[PDB]
């Protein structure tokens, strides 16, 4: 059943596991046409598939081709997300096929599970959990691979850099929740924070800055004050 | 127009004959029901008046035997068995008219009312779906279980209903799995109606079977059966014209003859909904759409 809070520690045990958040796979601008309506312009999107324990990111890019001329865009958004999640399992080695695929969207259980019945080992699954991977597309050189594509690419990142070299899947998955939750509260603040220091770079290989443990601690403090800033803000308290 | 004598009532139940029903008292001198309507199935339900747990009956058409029932005390229910010697049952039934010993099928001339629930339904069907091939006749009750059922514990007792699953690679084709989960036409027309039930009037059939068991019996499984071959039509973006206006009828008859008392158990208030108000169907069923809003409005 759904992941929450309670059975947690699930994501970083040794059965292989992804999460598929859809926020990002239709992406629209409003705007006023010339005779005063309204009308929307897709931009390109991305599927966020995440091995929560290695860090491994699968970021299939949806080019704005695969809308034109089709109806009901939101809906055929659920999917395509479910074609695309089923094609990247049926392309792996079957030791390297997810036991679980969690959706942080309980809208993608049906698509998903229609598109993997071939799959009925791979169980679907909703979370409780509220995930803030729609602040992926705050992360600047995922931006940037997803607003160049000309066509449909799948590009593949670790989100957790070398991190698992020093600490936990477990802490690195708490540190990514922390800072894509404080982009998506306050972008502007949450990429001072990260900048700020210019003798702190970003290894060409990896998106998040080359920070030391005790760094990591200081930056850590500064998001957790700024989400909770924010949240003095939002509610007036 | 047949008789089903009864050999003696020695434990006081509630008989049903189709939609009617009778109270017959312990050692009661009742032998039978006369003046059944040739031409149609018909079903023999009981519930004992001392352990209301289990209905049961049997599906029978006239035409194919000489039908009576007799109670066992062993097994402690009313069984239906075939009279092979027609001269030995002439003469029992003859008997037992003369005494006036035999309630009469209480059909009024105007009612269609049972035609319409059975019009699709046949016994060599209900005899498929029932599996007990010695007899002419099938058992149905309350506690049996549909091989869909069991799937998710006795196969001998089992109703096989036509599984009908719509996340299932039966439902859904590789490659069109949006257009056949939003749109369930080629799993309607092509798998069920053209592949497994070969015509309408099976498919309906079943449909009618399913309904029954379930008012008759509050049979859980056949409850779930009528549902999803409702459902079935309804969320099918292209279904033959004479399919949707004899599926209107169908419905409506039923609405109308369930008891008012029970919509709460035997409606699924999430189809019915979908199918009246959501579904590509949701203005293809006038009459039933209007007996389901005017007869069970909190259910909507």
């Amino acid at each position: 059943g759904a992941m929450n809070s309670s059975n947690y520690a699930e994501l970083f045990n040794n059965d292989i596991k992804l999460f598929v958040d859809d926020t990002n796979v239709y992406r629209v601008t409003v705007h006023k046409t010339f005779e005063g309506n309204v009308a929307t312009k897709a931009i390109n999107g991305c599927i966020f598939t995440l091995n929560p324990k290695t860090g491994h990111l699968f970021l299939k890019i949806i080019h704005t081709s695969v809308w034109a001329g089709q109806k009901r865009l939101s809906q055929l958004a659920k999917w395509k997300t479910a074609e695309e999640v089923s094609a990247l399992v049926r392309s792996l080695p079957k030791e390297e096929q997810p036991k679980q695929i969690i959706v942080t969207r309980k809208a993608m259980l049906d698509p998903l599970e229609v598109h993997m019945l071939d799959f009925p080992n791979i169980a679907i699954r909703p979370t409780e959990l509220r995930l803030p991977f729609s602040a992926a597309m705050s992360i600047d050189k995922l931006s940037d691979v997803v607003m160049k594509a000309t066509e449909p690419q799948m590009v593949l990142f670790n989100i957790y850099d070398d991190w698992l070299d020093r600490i936990s899947s477990y802490t690195a998955f708490s540190r990514l929740t922390l800072l894509l939750r404080a982009l998506k509260t306050n972008e502007e603040s949450a990429k001072m924070i990260l900048l700020s220091d210019p003798t702190i770079t970003i290894k060409s290989y990896h998106l998040w800055p080359s920070f030391t443990d005790e760094q990591w601690i200081t930056i850590e403090s500064q998001m957790r004050d700024l989400i909770l800033t924010e949240y003095g803000r939002k509610y007036n308290v | 127009m047949n008789t089903v004598p009864f050999t003696s009532a020695p434990i006081e139940v509630t008989i049903g004959i189709d939609q009617y029903s009778f109270n017959v008292k312990e050692n009661q001198p009742f032998h039978g029901i006369k003046d059944i309507p040739i031409g149609h199935v018909h079903v023999i339900h009981f519930q004992h008046a001392d352990n209301s747990s289990m209905r049961y009956g049997y599906w029978f058409d006239c035409r194919m035997g000489n039908f009576y029932i007799q109670y066992d005390p062993k097994d402690g229910l009313y069984k239906m068995m075939e009279e092979r010697d027609g001269a030995k049952f002439e003469n029992i039934v003859h008997n037992f008219k003369e005494r006036q010993m035999m309630v009469s099928y209480p059909k009024i001339d105007e009612d269609d009312t049972w035609y319409n629930l059975t019009e699709f339904v046949q016994m060599d069907k209900i005899r498929k779906i029932v599996r007990k091939d010695e007899n002419q006749f099938s058992y149905v009750d309350s506690s049996m279980t549909t091989v869909q059922e069991n799937e998710l514990s006795d196969p001998a007792h089992s109703l096989n209903y036509t599984v009908i699953n719509f996340k299932s690679r039966e439902a859904i084709r590789p490659g069109h799995e949006m257009e056949d989960f939003l749109d369930k036409s080629y799993y309607l027309n092509t798998v069920m109606l053209q592949g497994i039930f070969k015509n309408s009037s099976n498919y309906f059939g079943e449909l009618q079977f399913a309904f029954l068991n379930a008012m008759f019996f509050g049979n859980y499984g056949s409850s779930l059966q009528w549902h999803a071959m409702i459902e079935l039509i309804c969320s099918s973006a292209t279904v033959p014209k004479h399919m949707l206006d004899k599926l209107d009828e169908i419905l409506y008859y039923q609405i109308k003859t369930l008891p008012e008392q029970y919509s709460d158990i035997l409606l699924n208030e999430r189809v019915w909904n979908i199918c009246l108000y959501s579904s590509f169907q949701k203005n293809s069923l006038h009459n039933t759409e209007k007996i389901m809003e005017n007869k069970y409005p909190e259910l909507l």
